[PDB]
Order: C-alpha cells, then structure tokens, then sequence
RNA sequence: CACGCGGGUACGCUAGCCGC
RNA sequence: GGCUCUGUGGGUGCUUGGCCGCUGGCCAGACCUACUUCAAAGCCACCGGGGGUACCUACCGGUUGGGGAAGCCCUAGCGGC
C-alpha cells in the first residue's frame, strides 16, 4: 500500500479547479475544506486495495452531483466562465480505474454506459461498449443495449454486427435472438413508415437457423410468435407469421403452443368491424382446440393468460365480455 | 472567539481503514537543508552506483576455438546473433538459449573476415576464400551452402541492405560490389576510378537507403550513391580506419573507429570538421557500433577494453575489461539497446550490458521513481569534487593504465613542442586552428 | 482586468517557493544554452506555481483568539475560560505534573511532540508520552542534573549528569557515558547532521557525532564560562551567549565565532531563533530583550523590556514567544513579521501565565500542538495557548502520530542522509556555488605614485634585491 | 431564500450538514 | 532502528548506536555489572588510580 | 515482441494484452525471474483483454478434446474474430501468443493476419504464459464464479472418462 | 511513584485515543460484530446496517422521529465527538440519555440493539455515557446483550457504584439479582441511581413494566436488607439509623 | 468551431431562430 | 469480635501571613513597551596508562599579496620614518 502517495496526484490535479471556486465567490473557504475532506476520504478507500463497485458508484456519484451542484450554484450566481469539462474529465478517470480494478462487474459497467451516454459521449460511449461486450460475451443485456442503441443512432449496419456477433455467442438462451428479430422488424417498419425490404425475409432467415439451436423448444417458437405478433402493421407479417405457424405446425404437431397459435394466429393487426368477426373466427379455433386432443390444463393455462391479456382492454360488448367468462370458469 | 488546532488521528488514520494517510505541506519553512541533503543523496546515488556496477552478464555457449574475427546479430529479430571465427568455423546462436550454439558448420579455410544477415532468413559469409551464403534455419540442419560466389577479388566485408534483397561486399582489389539476391548472379562493381588499395569495411546506411559508406586503408573514406552506381566523395585522414558505422536515427552522421586511437562522428554534408572527437583509447580501435537508439556508441579496441560513449560526450562513460578476455575485435548491441556483445581474440563472445549498474525487468514505480531521482540529481550535482572523483573512479588493468599514462606524457611533450615553435616561429599571426579541423587532411572529389 | 489575480498569484508563488531572484534568459549569448534555459525557467516556473496551488489541500486550520469588544484584551484571558471554550481533544491536555522535592524541572519536547522528557535538579529524570498519560522511563541518578535532551528518536536521551554526560535508551537503561564531554552545563542536538553540541562549564564546544561516535570538532571559545545556548534550525549553527553581554555564532568549521551580535550589557541570560531563519530574540541581565534579524544581521526594533532577568525564552513555529521571567511567563505575538520590511514594536503581550509562586526554570513549546509546557520548581504545568503551533506537518519529515514501521524507515533514512559537519555555513545553501579563485584560475591556465612607495617601505626590509625591485627603484628615481 | 429545494438537498449531500447538525443538537 | 539492508549497511559502514570507539568495548559496564558497583564513579576512581599506579611501574 | 496471447483453463479461455513486454535477452536473470514470481511485477505486463467461459461442462469437454488432440473450436475463432483486430498480413501483422504449437499452425491458417508464438518453441512467450499459469487465480477473479480447483476435478474426470469409456464396462460397485 | 500515579490518573482521564493501536482497538469494541470483522468497518457500513435497524425502530414506535432527525442522521455519520466543545458534548449527552430512557423497553429486539450498536460504534457512549447506558441494560442483566456490553465496557470507565460488577467483566457470566441487591443494601450510591435513572424515565413517561418492576424488586429487598443491618438494640444507634434509612429513602418514595 | 439558463419551430426525445 | 490491607489529617527541629513587576499594592486585579550614553580589564577552568602521528585542531616561528591603530619628525601635506 502506498496509497497515500498515489491519491496526492488525484488531490494535487483537482486543486486548481477549487483555486478557481475559491477565487470566484461559487464556494466559500469552509465549504472548500470540507470538498477537500470528502474528496480525500473518497480517494483514500477507492485506492484502497480491498475495495468495492459500491466504492467506486459512491465516488462517482459524489464527483457527479457536486458537479450538479456547482452547475445550480453558477446559475444562480450568473457566472458563465465556469465549465465542466475538468469534473466531467475527473469522473472519467474514476470510471476507467474502476473497470481495471473490477472488470467483472456488470453493475458498473452499465453505471459507466449510462454516464458516458447522459453527458453526450457516442465515440467513447462505442469504445466502452466494445471493451464491456469483449469482456462479458455471454451477456444478452450488453449486446441489446449495443445494438438497439446502434440502431436508434441509425447505423444499421452497426447495430447489425452487434447483433450477429450476439448471437453467435448467446445461444443458451433464446432472448437475444427474440430481440434481434424485434430490431430487425422494427427496421421493417422504419423502412415502410419512410414511405431485401420489399420481401423481409430477414425474420424467416433468422427462424431458419434458429430452428436448429440448443434452445428450440416449442415455448421458444412461441417466444418468437409473441415477439412476432405485436406492429401487425406491415406489408409481410401475414407471410412472417404464416410462416412461423407452418413450421411449428410441420414440427411440432400437437403441442399445446402449436394449438395456441392455431388460436391466436388470425389476429394479427385488428384493433371496428374486423375486430369481432376475426374474433369469431379465432373463437372457433380455440372451441375445436379445447375439444381436440391436447394437453388441455397446458392449453387451457395459456388461454386463461391470453384471457387475462384480453380482458386488460376497454371497449367491447357485455356478452362477448361475459362468454369469455362463463368459457374461463370451467377450465 | 477562542479556537485552538485540534489534531484527531483520523488524519493519520481513518477508521476502517488500513491506509496510512500522510500528510504534506511544501512550505520551505519545514523542510531545511535542501540543497545539503540532495547533495548527500547524490552522493549515496554515486557511491550506489559504483557498489551495484556489475556490467558482466554471460558468455555465449562454450565459445569458438581460435578468436572471435566476425560477429553480426540480425536486425529483424531480436535473439539471432552469428559469429565467425579465424579458424573458418561459423556459429549461430540464439540470445534466449545461450547454453549451445544452434546452427555451425566448417565454413571456409581461413579467418571469416566479414558476416551477415539476409532480410529473409540466411545469413552471408566473407573469406578469403569468397563468400557464401547458408540457410541456418531449416528442418533439417544443412551444412552445404546454398550459394557461393568466388570472382571479384579477396573480399573483406559484407553490408545487407535494409529492406530489399540487396547486398555489397567491400573486396580488396578497391571496390565494392553489389549484388540482388535471385535475380543477380556477378553483381555491379562500384568503384572509385583510379583505386588500388583494398576497402576494409562497407556499411549499408540503414535510415536513408542507397547510401553506401566504406573506407580504406589510403586513410581514406568513400562514399557510394546506388541509386546513380558511382561513388560520390573521398576524403584522406591522418591515419588508417578501421571501421565506418552509420547513426540508426540521424541519417547523415557516421562514425570512423581509426587507428588514431580515436572515433570520429563525422557529418555525411561537410566533411571540412568532424562532428565529434571521441578520444580514449590506448591500443587502436577495432570496432565501432552506434546505439540503435542512435545516441550511444560502443568501441571494441585491440587492447582489452570495450568503451561505452554517449553521443555528445567525446570522453568514455564506460570501461569495461576482464583478465581471461584477451583482445577485442567485434562489438555490437543488441537490438534491445541495453545490452552489449563482444567478440574477442580469446573465442569469447561475451554478453555485457550498457548502463552497468541498472538492473532490467519489470520495476515497481518507488523503485523506478528512486532510481530516475537518483539519474537526475546526479546530472545536477555532478560536478562536485567528491561526486566527480568517485564516479570517475574505475579500475584499469595494469597495461591499460601504464600506457594510457605514457600517452598523456607524450601527447603533452608534443603540445609543449607545437606551442613553443609556435611562440618563436611565424605561425604566431595565425588562428589556432581547432583540433576536429586538423583532424582530417584533404578532402576531393 | 481578469488576468490582474493571475500576476498576483504569480508575485506570490515567486516570492515564496521560487528560492531565488530568477535566471536572466536574455543575456544569454548561445543559443542551445538560450533554449535549454529557457525549458528550465518555465518548468521552474511552473513548479513554484503548481506549489501555490496545492498549497489549498492543507487539512488543518491555525487557531486563534480574537477580542470582540473594544474594552476585551487578548492578555485578560483566563485558562479556565480558553478550557470551556475549546475542543475537549485539546483540553485534556492542560494538566499539572506537582513534583515538589527533588529540583526545579527542566522540560524538553521530542521534535514531534510525542513524548516529553523532565528532568529535575537534584535528579529525578522522567521520560513520558503526555498525551496518552503513559511513561516509558523514570529514573533517579544520584547526583544532578544540567540539562536533559532527546536524540534523533524518543528512543535515546542524553542528561547531563555532575561530570559527564550519560545517554540512555528508551527503557532507561543506560547506554554509555561520554568522558570528553565534562561538567557540561549546556547541549543541543542537531538534528539533520547527528551532531550533539555540548557547552561545558570551562567554555569548550564539543560536537559529537551521535550515529558514529566520534567527536568532530573541539572548539575553545576563547572568552568566559557561557550563560546560554541555542541552535538556528535552519543554518544548525550555535548562538551562545555570553557573560561580556554579546553572543556569538558558532560553526564547527571554525575556532573563531563567525559573527559576534554585540547585546546587552550584562550577560545575556536566554536566547531564541526561528525555525526559519530569521529572526533572534535575547533576553539580558540588563532588563531588557531585543530582536534581531538574522539573514541582514542588524537590530529590527528597539529594545522590549522584561520586569525581572527572563530565565528561558523560546519562540513558537508561527510567530508566537513565550519569555519566562522571575516567576511567571508571557507570551507575545507580533514581534518579528517574515512580510514587513521595517518592523514595528508591539505594545501588550499576547497572554500571560500567572505568577503564584512557582519560579519558571524553562518554558518550550510543543512542537505541533497549541500548548506550552512550563517546567519550574514545584514541577511541570502545560498551559493551553491557541495561537501557537504548525496546524499542518508534513508527514516525510516529521510527524506526530508515527508508527513503529515509519519510524523505523525515517531513522534509517535520517542515518542515510545525515549531513557532514562541514556542510555548515551562515548561508546553507552554499553547496555548488562558484570558487571563484579557482575559476579566474582555471580562466588563466586556459587563456595563457603613491602605494610605489609603500612597495619600497615594504621591501627594504627584506632584504632580498628582487629584479621587480630593481625596477621599482628606476621608476621612483624617475618619479 | 433564493435556492431550490433540491439544490438544498444537494448541498446537504455534496457539502455537508453540519451547522444544521449544530442546530439540530441545541434545541 | 532495524536491520540495516546489503546497500544501507555498506554506506553506514561505520555507524552504531550503541558501542563508540570511546566507549572502550564497555568495559566499564561489564566490570560494574560485574562485582555489583553500585557507582560508575567508583569504577572511574579505581581506573584512574590503577592507571596512575601503573604509570609509576612504567617509569620505575 | 507479442501484442496478445491466449491462455485456456478449465473454466474457459481468456485472451490477455501485454503491456510492456518482456525482455528477451535477460531471460535468464535473476532480477526478471523475481518480477515473473511477484504479482505486483507481473500484473504490470499483463492486462485481461477478453474472457470467454463454456456455457457446460459439455462443451468444455468437447473443449479439450479438440484442443489436446490439435484442432481449434468454432467458439474459439468466434472470440479470436471478435477480440484481435481484423487484418490481413500484407502491411501490418498482430503477434499472439499460444500455447501449443499445432493451434499456432491453424489460427494462422484461420486469420492470415496473425503471426502465432508457440510456448514450445519461443522461450519469451513461454516464460509470460507461464507467469500467467502461476496468477491465474488473481488475473481473473473479479470475474471468476466460485473456484477453479472443482472446474479443474470436474473437467479431469470428464476428459479421462470420455478417453477411457469407464462407466460402460465399470459396474461393480 | 507520584509521577507514575500522577500520569496514571492522566491517562485514565483521557478520552481520545492517540495511537493508531488505541485506535484499532477502541474502534474494535462492538456489540454485534466480532473484533476480526469490527476492525476493518467504516462508518458507511454500520450506518446502513444500524440505519435498517433504526428504522424498523421507527416503524414500531412512532417518538423515535427527534432522533431520526439529530443522533441517526446521514451528517451524523461524520461527528467526531472529542472534537466538539463542552457544551456541545452536553448537549450530545442530553440527547444521548433521552434516546436510552426512550430504547430501554424495546432493548430484547435486535432492531433496539442496532441502534443501541449505531450509538456504542459512533458516539462512543460506552465510555462518554457509562452510567446511562449501564442504568438502562441493568433490567436486563440476564441476557446474552447485557454479557457483550458487560464485555466491551472499559473497566476504569465504570462509575464507582457500579464497581460490583468487575468479577462479572474478568469471568464472562451475567451477575445475578443477589448481587445486584447485596450491592445495593450495602452502597446507598447503587440504590440512589437505580432510583434516580427509573424516576427521570417515569417523569418523562417512558416508562415500561420490566423497568418498574425491576426498581420495585430491588428498592424492597434492599430496603429489607437495609433495616435487618440497621436494627441495632442501643437505642442512640437505632434512631441514628432509622434516621439515616429515612434520609436515604425519603425523597425517592416521596415522589414515587 | 461549438460546450451554461428561457421562450420558440418540435418531444415517451433534442436538431434549428433570437436572448438571459 | 479479630487479623490484614488502604486512605485522610496532625506530629516526627522553636510557634512572625497568600501573591506581585514588593518603602507600595492586590486578592473581582490595574497599566501594558517604555527609557537610553559612549560593547567588554586580565588569569584559571578535572578526559585512566604506554605508544603512533598521514589528516584536522591548538601553540610557536616564518613566507607571498593587501591593510593601516599607534609612536616619531618636518620641508606642512591627498605629507614623510
């Protein structure tokens, strides 16, 4: 430990900003002794070496609101010489020292994400997102985070090779695939809301192979068709969807999410008169599922959530309300 | 308004916490004796030095037989060294395995005057036999060469060029000549019009390509444009030199290790001045090699000594020797710049190090930060007599120091003698012409 | 305008950690040492500054006290009220040790304070930690005692005994005797050469190198037993003070004294200089005391008098004094300013210490702390006074909560940079500077009617002939 | 009072409350 | 102080706090603790009359 | 003169990036062998890059059995393609660092651009891999779930029992 | 040894520590922690624990608020208390005692322990309020707590009427009720500050059924066992002791 | 070259005109 | 009721007040920093014995370069011995 000696470089760079505090009238004498305690407590136990994330979150949490409160103080006083950039520089620092100490820790680097995207940091946002992606590979949130931001950015192609690379690693489980086909037809629908894309063939390449990974189980093409089901309105759904409902239907023949999305397939972008006839329809779908031979306390618990989902809306008529009832009551 | 300094030892020690905290306050009211206790602290750092100067680190396998006569490292790699010796036997050694040779083979019949390495992976080998080439890395081990070449004279040096295939050997009928591997098979020969006497060495400059630098025992100095095959300008010193070098970062200064006793930093423009004198020696110098850093100079002389040279100095930093070393021919870096090799007359070739005293390796920083505050108070102080004398102090053989005595006598009677016939001659109404001006006699070309 | 705070800040940086006028870069003639000296002033430049401003993260605060009302003085302050008012931290240490029967005391902080050493007249010497109340030694010699003096450490000590001194270790165990050093009545220890100065009762000066052993330098000063003896602490020379009335400086390079501060005209009985230099305070036999300004080496103002022949007088790490006189000491605040170039004189004393009784023998200040120890014959009191001490150390030189580990690593690295009796001068900062008769001749091996009487008066008394002579002798013909 | 509330309460978190923990104890 | 280390004890060569050259190899600490003088004194009265009585046989 | 290295173990195989590398003359010196024993001296050459653990102690079996028998993994390349970056030999190289002189051959035959070290071969790699060896439970415990001794016991037994096919014609107990 | 006695009563007199050992120490005394882990604790650690503590404290009762406000504050993780003055140190004391006669009924839950816990690790009341603090665990001096507070208590601390219990800190055990009555019918002080702590809780009508029942308890056998030693047979001395018993008691049982 | 606070064209957002 | 241990007060020499900047004051203190003509006479000043002496120091005698108190004289001067 010669831990005294190394947060003197710390405290003797961040002087000459409290000599400019002091010689504005931002801080008083006592209120600057006490900012020069405070931060050499906190320099003292994050040099430390048995330390904590928490340690490190609570340092810069403290740097990040005395810069807040510098910023109201200076507002209030109407002084516009005063700048941010040497706090901002500071907490940086604290930052990229605590991913050398403790890179193995999620929570700060997300914390680390989340600062430097509210002050206004793409490039270096990119080059923290790409050392926290090498460093936690397996990681679905990391890697949705890097291409949905990619991707409301706009560099699809950008947000593209982050989802590949993803889902080449995440394989375990199917929710980075779920996103990545969500993002792919959100494109979709950027790309026909700015009115290849004309066919979208892209989420059924994505099914193809994901037909074959450790993860393609029966409530895991379900996962896909409920991520597929929501912004009906395109142009290809119907085919995307058809789709989905064959190959499940070729593969998995009486499972009872087959038979669900036998159900629920009809539905696809109805809010109105095509709402209750396409409701008839599913209807009698789900009477000749309910008979059919299932599982039936599996179909029936996936439609009595489905029922819950439905009965979540406003805007329908009693008896529609209250066949749904009397057909929940007896499952 | 009462109020009085109270000390917790939360400012020593924060509770919970195993961190000493130290407070400092560089006020020069507290702190008295500066310029006396960092004049002791320099002297410790001399006496330091001179306690934990342990220069010599190895030797390289068992060594040849007869002595050491040509030695050149390769300056692509980092750990490949050969070594030819006077009973025609060459050796290549791998740096990271120094307890066997890698590669030898009965090469020629008489002493390997000049040696090299290819920029591929072979490596060249002068004699007076002619030179020849070898493929000393190769699954099987071969000691046939692969290409010999016998007309052009006795040859005496090889230079490798920097990046292409190309290569010139100084011969002893006065020109070099210059060959391209796989598409060149006599090779050009470049010479001076009107030469006879035969080219000692040849070096390649190897910051600016296609300049090519030589000298001759005429005590003369060549050089050689490749790109329009001629030579350029020839300038005759007062004595012999043994060996021309280039500077690896300053393009256009050499270095001529001479038979004055003496190395010469010349300046490739204006060859009216040397650049620098460096004068130390007692026996003449054998070889000279410039730091690959570009700002130090090693010289192997034939007495038994290496000296280490700063760029600027123009008098030794170092002096290194030993009893079983017995001459000195071949002195080169390694391409760490840390370390120096010696190829002797014993059949050593020894594994030294430049700055004696400061051991490699990963440091801690209040080890480096101990060790670079020591470097720079001793460029302050010195100066000081105490300091001076102590780092100065280093042990010479008996030889060494008797006859570096009788050259100051007599480099003394000779200054007496050219100062009184100054004072009673006509010389008298002349300026003193400065010493890097009298050191060269004509040049032309 | 705006950058009128940047000049200041500059002046003040300059003035205070520049330690020195600064280098005239455009008299430089050549033009590599033109560049070089100019990389060398603006890195000097920006190190005073870069000291200026982290001067700012100094942690403690000097103390004080201030009189609020216009009939308020700063003199009529009680004890007991400084000890209701401040921190209990600090209060605890306002004790009174009541050694009645074996001498007046003689109290001698160690240089951080930890521990305090008092040794009685008829030979009580006790060593303690005053502040956690324990005592590491106590012991009771016999015969008497001069005066009592810690080494480098808490660890040694040195006393004074009827003949020789004795120096002993931490448990009280005593080490050796020194047999030179007889009937020693005065010591000091310096503390960055390991040099322990002894004044005997004859007159004689004896350094002796603590660490190895020997002593360095024996001086003789030519003229009467001394009345008294300190150490400068920031040239380590030696202001005795005599019995004529005039103190002299001493040096271990030297048999003469190196200046002689003529003073008052009996024998001066105390003496004290700053921690900086600059300043003397001597009390006389003569009433009076008086300060001196050291590094210009004249009178500062006019002579302060003392009521009774001030026993001890030792001044603070700012710029506090306390004089001890007769029977009870006071303590006064602005008798030298470092800033003032003409000093003015102070007209009431800071605070003073009551008179009840209790004949003062020695008063010294704490080295860190805002106290004051007064050993006198009914045995040791620490008064608390707010004004006085350093309120920020600095951790590598000296510190008052050192561990056993630091400790040992600064004793080592004290042994290693202990300085060489000859590097003591009036000026410390000497070392590297110009011999110059030895520079015009090193220049000269490198290049190559009314006192002509006088000549003649001086060489016909020879009476060697002398060609220079015989010329001399044709130009006065001719003259 | 001239200061915001939550720029009270982000001078009792940045700088300290300590007058108002003086204040607090003499009631 | 501690150990000295390889490099601090060859530049403190000649230092210790405890036995000087003028301490005489403590010989008068030895000889007290010995025979149980109770007076260091008395050990310097006695050296310095044995001292003077063999000065005497010196000149005899 | 290295620029990354690989470094497999039971839990996975990480990729670190030197800094300051190793001199290569003094190998053989004491005062460079007592830097490779201190982790406070060798912490400063190496710095963790890159982690990649198994999702199973099935794929870590299949792991080593390409490994041990020569052949590199798809998931292997996957993290080489994700963490070196991409180029191809003809103007700038990456140096990296390996174990085995087989996966030097074919990660240099995967990515042209990479230049591998073999531990078996270069001595300056071998003595770096093996400062890596001896710290390897430090480097990596900010990120190191639980152990690596019962990873190691587990792994052992699952790679010896695949070898030998024990518990088919094992049953007496 | 006058000196020695001399700096022996300076020592035992001082308050804050002064060596980095005497520190480690004084901050490895706890009640819950063991000292391996008490040692290496900052004041961020136990003030979340002790915090969570405090406010389950505050949850149960609703007068915990005032000191939600000034002992369990967020500021008041960073006073030092032997850097304040006197009347700032009895101001502390005042608030310390009021926050002792309000914890003493709930001090069998482990919430009332953490913040028993916040004020020991803090304010250091183990040493600077040892006659409030030991007056109110003395009801419950046959629990496990009472043991470690018994244990972390320093011993020259203690006032002189509770120096009964010196065995009781050599031998880990909880004393009993025959030795705090034994005490008590021999030392008036013990008698008068059980009484003087249970009187200014009940003024202030913080009150609970184990303490009034724990002062009724001993106040009767202390004073059986006071007449059984003032009964005398010589008249003189009978009514000198009547009168003594009735001076020592009278102002309590007026009130009471 | 730009970097704080307001009303604007415009927000499950901040890109753009002028001020404080 | 007894032994032991501990604490305080008196005594263990013939009784004249607590403090101070003391011929006067104060015990609740008060005022605070002035005034000044001419630095100083010399000597002594304890280390155990025998021995060495390169370096430092002390004492004694000198050598170069400057410096001029004082003594003596007179052509009077920015003087001369």
């Amino acid at each position: 430990a010669w831990v005294a000696d190394k947060a003197r470089f710390y405290l003797e760079r961040a002087a000459p900003e409290l000599r400019e505090w002091e010689e504005k009238e931002i801080f008083t004498k006592d209120e600057i002794r006490n900012l020069v305690a405070k931060r050499s407590d906190f320099e003292h136990l994050v040099l430390a070496p048995g330390t904590k994330p928490t340690d490190f979150l609570n340092y810069v949490n403290w740097e990040r609101s005395l810069d807040r409160l510098r910023a109201k103080r200076c507002a209030r006083l109407n002084i516009r010489s005063v700048t941010s950039h040497a706090s901002q520089a500071r907490t940086f620092g604290i930052f990229e020292r605590a991913v050398l100490k403790h890179p193995g820790s999620i929570e700060l680097w997300l914390a680390y994400l989340e600062f430097a995207a509210q002050v206004k940091a793409t490039k270096r946002w990119r080059r923290i997102m790409t050392r926290a992606l090498r460093l936690h590979p397996m990681n679905a949130s990391l890697w949705t985070l890097a291409g949905r931001r990619a991707a409301q950015n706009g560099d699809m192609q950008r947000a593209r090779a982050h989802f590949l690379r993803g889902c080449r690693f995440c394989t375990r489980e199917p929710t980075l695939w779920l996103e990545y086909a969500r993002c792919e037809m959100d494109w979709l629908a950027r790309m026909e809301a700015k009115k290849p894309a004309l066919s979208g063939a892209i989420p059924i390449a994505v099914f193809d192979v994901a037909r074959k990974q450790p993860f393609w189980g029966p409530a895991a093409a379900e996962k896909f068709f409920d991520v597929f089901a929501k912004f009906g309105h395109l142009s290809c759904h119907e085919r995307i969807i058809s789709h989905v409902v064959t190959t499940m239907q070729e593969l998995f023949p009486n499972h009872p999410c087959t038979w669900s999305v036998h159900i629920r397939q009809p539905l696809v972008g109805v809010d109105t008169p095509a709402f209750p006839k396409a409701l008839r329809e599913s209807l009698a779908r789900l009477k000749a599922a309910l008979q059919s031979t299932t599982d039936r306390k599996a179909l029936a618990t996936k439609m009595v959530a489905w029922m819950d989902g439905i009965l979540a809306i406003e805007k329908l008529d009693a008896a529609i309300r209250t066949v749904l009832e009397h057909t929940k009551r007896s499952l | 308004k009462i109020k009085a300094l109270t000390r917790s030892i939360t400012a020593q020690q924060a509770p919970g916490s195993d961190v000493q905290r130290a407070p400092r306050n560089l006020a020069p009211e507290l702190h008295p004796f500066e310029r006396a206790r960092e004049y002791q602290r320099a002297l410790n750092a001399v006496k330091l030095e001179r306690m934990f100067a342990k220069p010599f680190l190895g030797q390289l396998g068992n060594g040849h037989v007869q002595g050491v006569y040509s030695m050149c490292k390769d300056k692509n790699s980092l750990n490949c060294i050969a070594s030819g010796s006077g009973d025609g036997v060459v050796k290549v050694w791998d740096l990271t395995t120094r307890d066997e040779e890698t590669w030898r083979v009965a090469a020629h019949n008489n002493i390997v005057k000049g040696l090299t390495f290819t920029n591929d992976k072979k490596l060249l080998s002068c004699a007076t036999d002619g030179i020849k080439l070898w493929d000393p890395y190769a699954s099987p081990s071969n000691t046939t060469p692969i290409a010999t070449w016998q007309e052009g004279g006795p040859y005496t040096s090889l230079s490798f060029h920097r990046s292409a295939n190309t290569f010139a050997a100084s011969s002893g009928q006065g020109c070099i000549r210059i060959w391209d591997l796989e598409h060149s098979t006599a090779g050009q020969a470049i010479q001076w019009p009107s030469f006879v006497d035969t080219i000692t060495d040849v070096c390649f400059n190897q910051v600016e390509t296609s300049v090519i630098g030589s000298v001759a025992t005429d005590r003369s100095i060549i050089l050689f444009d490749l790109r329009t095959n001629m030579p350029v300008i020839k300038t005759v010193l007062h004595f012999a030199c043994n060996r021309i070098v280039f500077n690896p970062m300053e393009a256009m200064n050499l270095a001529v290790a001479s038979e004055d006793h003496n190395i010469y930093i010349f300046d490739a423009r204006n060859f009216d001045k040397a650049l620098n004198i460096q004068k130390g020696h007692v026996a003449a110098v054998m070889d000279v090699e410039f730091s690959p850093t570009g700002e130090e100079l090693v010289s192997g002389s034939y007495d038994r000594t290496i000296r280490l040279w700063r760029r600027d100095a123009g008098h030794s930093r170092d002096v290194y020797h030993t009893k079983r070393m017995q001459r000195v021919f071949r002195t080169m870096w390694t391409m760490d710049s840390k370390y120096i090799l010696t190829g002797s007359d014993d059949g050593n070739v020894r594994l030294w190090r430049a700055n004696a005293s400061e051991r490699s390796g990963v440091k801690a920083t209040r080890q480096r930060q101990a060790l670079e505050y020591n470097n720079a108070l001793l460029d302050r102080y010195g100066h000081l007599p105490e300091i001076r004398r102590i780092r100065r102090h280093r042990h010479l053989p008996k030889v060494v120091k008797k006859a570096t005595e009788i050259k100051r006598e007599e480099l003394a009677a000779i200054k007496r003698r050219e100062e009184n016939e100054r004072k009673h001659s006509n010389k008298k109404y002349e300026k003193r012409k400065s010493e890097r001006e009298k050191a060269v006699l004509v040049k032309q070309q | 305008k705006a950058e009128l705070d940047r000049i200041r800040r500059y002046k003040q940086a300059q003035k205070k950690y520049g330690r020195g006028p600064r280098v005239d870069i455009k008299s430089v003639r050549d033009k590599k040492l033109r560049r070089t000296l100019t990389n060398l002033e603006n890195k000097y430049k920006t190190a005073a500054l870069k000291a200026k401003e982290a001067e700012i993260l100094l942690e403690n605060q000097t103390g004080f006290l201030e009189p609020e009302g216009e009939l308020e003085r700063t003199y009529k302050v009680r004890q007991d009220e400084i000890v209701k008012e401040v921190a209990v931290e600090v209060a605890q240490k306002k004790f009174e040790l009541k050694l009645t029967e074996l001498g007046p005391y003689t109290c001698e902080y160690s240089r951080n304070g930890r521990d305090l050493i008092l040794a009685g007249r008829k030979g009580h010497v006790a060593t303690m930690d005053w502040r956690e109340g324990k005592l590491g030694c106590e012991l009771q010699l016999g015969e008497t005692v001069r005066d009592a003096r810690f080494l480098h450490n808490n660890q040694f000590f040195a006393v004074a005994q009827k003949k020789y001194v004795y120096i002993y270790d931490h448990n009280g165990v005593e080490i050796h005797c020194l047999r030179k050093h007889v009937e020693v009545s005065h010591m000091e220890f310096l503390p960055y050469h390991f040099l322990l100065a002894t004044l005997s009762i004859s007159g004689q000066l004896k350094y002796q190198d603590t660490s190895t052993g020997q002593i360095v330098a024996e001086i003789a000063t030519k003229h009467g037993t001394p009345v008294s003896l300190t150490q400068n602490p920031y040239n380590a020379i030696l202001h005795i003070g005599q019995q004529n009335g005039t103190v002299t400086l001493w040096s271990p390079n030297s048999t003469d004294p190196l200046v002689k501060l003529l003073a008052h005209r009996g024998p001066v009985r105390s003496l004290a200089v700053d921690r900086e230099g600059r300043y003397m305070v001597s009390t006389g036999q003569d009433n009076k005391m008086c300060i001196w300004d050291i590094r210009n080496f004249k009178e500062a103002v006019n002579s302060y008098f003392t009521r009774a022949p001030a026993t001890s007088v030792a001044i603070s790490d700012t710029g506090l004094t306390a004089v001890g006189w007769g029977t009870h000491t006071t303590i006064w605040k602005g008798l030298f300013n470092k800033e003032r170039p003409v000093q003015v004189k102070v007209d009431s004393p800071y605070m003073t210490w009551g008179g009840q009784g209790q004949v003062v023998e020695r008063v010294r200040w704490c080295p860190f702390e805002d106290i004051l120890g007064i050993g006198h014959n009914e045995g040791f009191s620490s008064i608390i006074v707010p004004g006085a001490g350093e309120a920020n150390y600095d951790a590598l030189e000296v510190n008052p909560f050192e561990t056993k580990k630091q400790r040992q690593e600064g004793e080592v690295k004290a042994l290693l940079n202990k300085l060489q009796p000859e590097m003591i001068a009036l000026d410390p900062n000497f070392i590297g500077n110009l011999d110059l008769r030895s520079e015009k001749q090193r220049q000269a091996e490198r290049d190559l009617n009314t006192a002509l009487k006088k000549y003649l008066r001086k060489q016909r008394k020879k009476n060697i002939i002398d060609e220079k002579r015989l010329k001399a002798e044709e130009l006065y013909r001719q003259m | 009072a001239e200061k915001d509330a939550e720029e009270e309460e982000l001078e009792k978190f940045v700088l300290g409350a300590k007058e108002t923990f003086r204040e607090q104890l003499f009631r | 102080v501690r150990k000295l280390k390889y490099h601090e004890q060859k530049l403190l060569k000649k230092h210790d706090f405890i036995n000087y050259k003028s301490d005489n190899n403590h010989r008068d600490h030895d000889v007290i603790r010995r025979y149980m003088i109770q007076k260091p004194e008395d050990y310097h009265k006695y050296n310095r009359l044995c001292g003077s009585l063999r000065q005497f046989a010196h000149r005899l | 003169v290295v620029n990354f290295l690989l470094f497999e173990s039971a839990v996975g195989f990480s990729l670190f990036e030197v800094v300051h590398q190793a001199d290569t003359v003094g190998l053989e010196l004491p005062e460079v062998k007592d830097a490779m024993k201190t982790l406070d001296k060798f912490g400063k050459m190496v710095k963790l890059r890159s982690f990649n653990p198994w999702t199973s102690a099935a794929q870590g079996l299949e792991a080593i059995n390409l490994i041990s028998e020569g052949i590199m993994p798809e998931y292997l390349k996957s993290a080489l393609e994700m963490n070196l970056p991409q180029t191809s030999g003809k103007k700038s190289k990456v140096v990296l660092g390996v174990a085995d002189k087989k996966l030097a051959g074919e990660i240099t035959a995967a990515f042209p651009g990479v230049q591998c070290e073999a531990a078996d071969t270069s001595e300056v790699v071998a003595a770096l891999l093996r400062g890596i060896r001896t710290h390897a439970n430090k480097l990596h415990k900010s990120l190191q779930e639980g152990d690596i001794g019962r990873a190691q016991l587990g792994l052992g037994h699952a790679y010896s029992r695949a070898k030998v096919k024990f518990s088919v014609h094992k049953n007496d107990n | 040894s006058s000196l020695a006695q001399q700096l022996a009563q300076i020592a035992a007199n001082s308050r804050s520590s002064f060596n980095v050992k005497a520190l480690k120490a004084s901050h490895s005394k706890s009640l819950i922690w063991e000292p391996r882990v008490a040692v290496s604790q900052t004041f961020a650690e136990i003030y979340s624990q002790c915090y969570e503590g405090f406010k389950e404290l505050c949850h149960l009762d609703s007068r915990f608020v005032p000191f939600d406000a000034t002992l369990f504050s967020a500021q008041s993780q960073e006073v030092d208390r032997t850097q304040m003055t006197a009347e700032e140190n009895a101001a502390l004391d005042k608030r310390v005692d009021s926050f002792l006669h309000l914890v003493g009924s709930r001090l069998r839950l482990m919430p009332a322990i953490k913040a028993v816990e916040w004020l020991i690790r803090r304010f250091r009341i183990h040493e600077f309020n040892t006659g409030t603090l030991l007056a109110t665990f003395l009801p419950y001096h046959t629990i496990p707590a009472f043991v470690t507070l018994l244990s972390i208590l320093p011993v020259q601390r203690i006032p002189i009427e509770y120096r009964f219990l010196d065995p009781y800190i050599k031998s880990l055990t909880p004393p009993p009720r025959a030795a705090i009555v034994q005490q008590a019918t021999n030392r008036p002080d013990l008698l008068s500050a059980i009484s003087r702590y249970t009187l200014d809780s009940c003024r202030a009508k913080q009150e609970y059924p184990g303490l009034i029942s724990f002062w009724g308890g001993i106040m009767a056998e202390a004073v059986n066992g006071m007449i059984d030693k003032m009964r005398s047979g010589r008249r003189a001395i009978q009514l000198e002791n009547d009168h003594l018993l009735l001076q020592q008691i009278g102002p309590v049982l007026s009130e009471a």
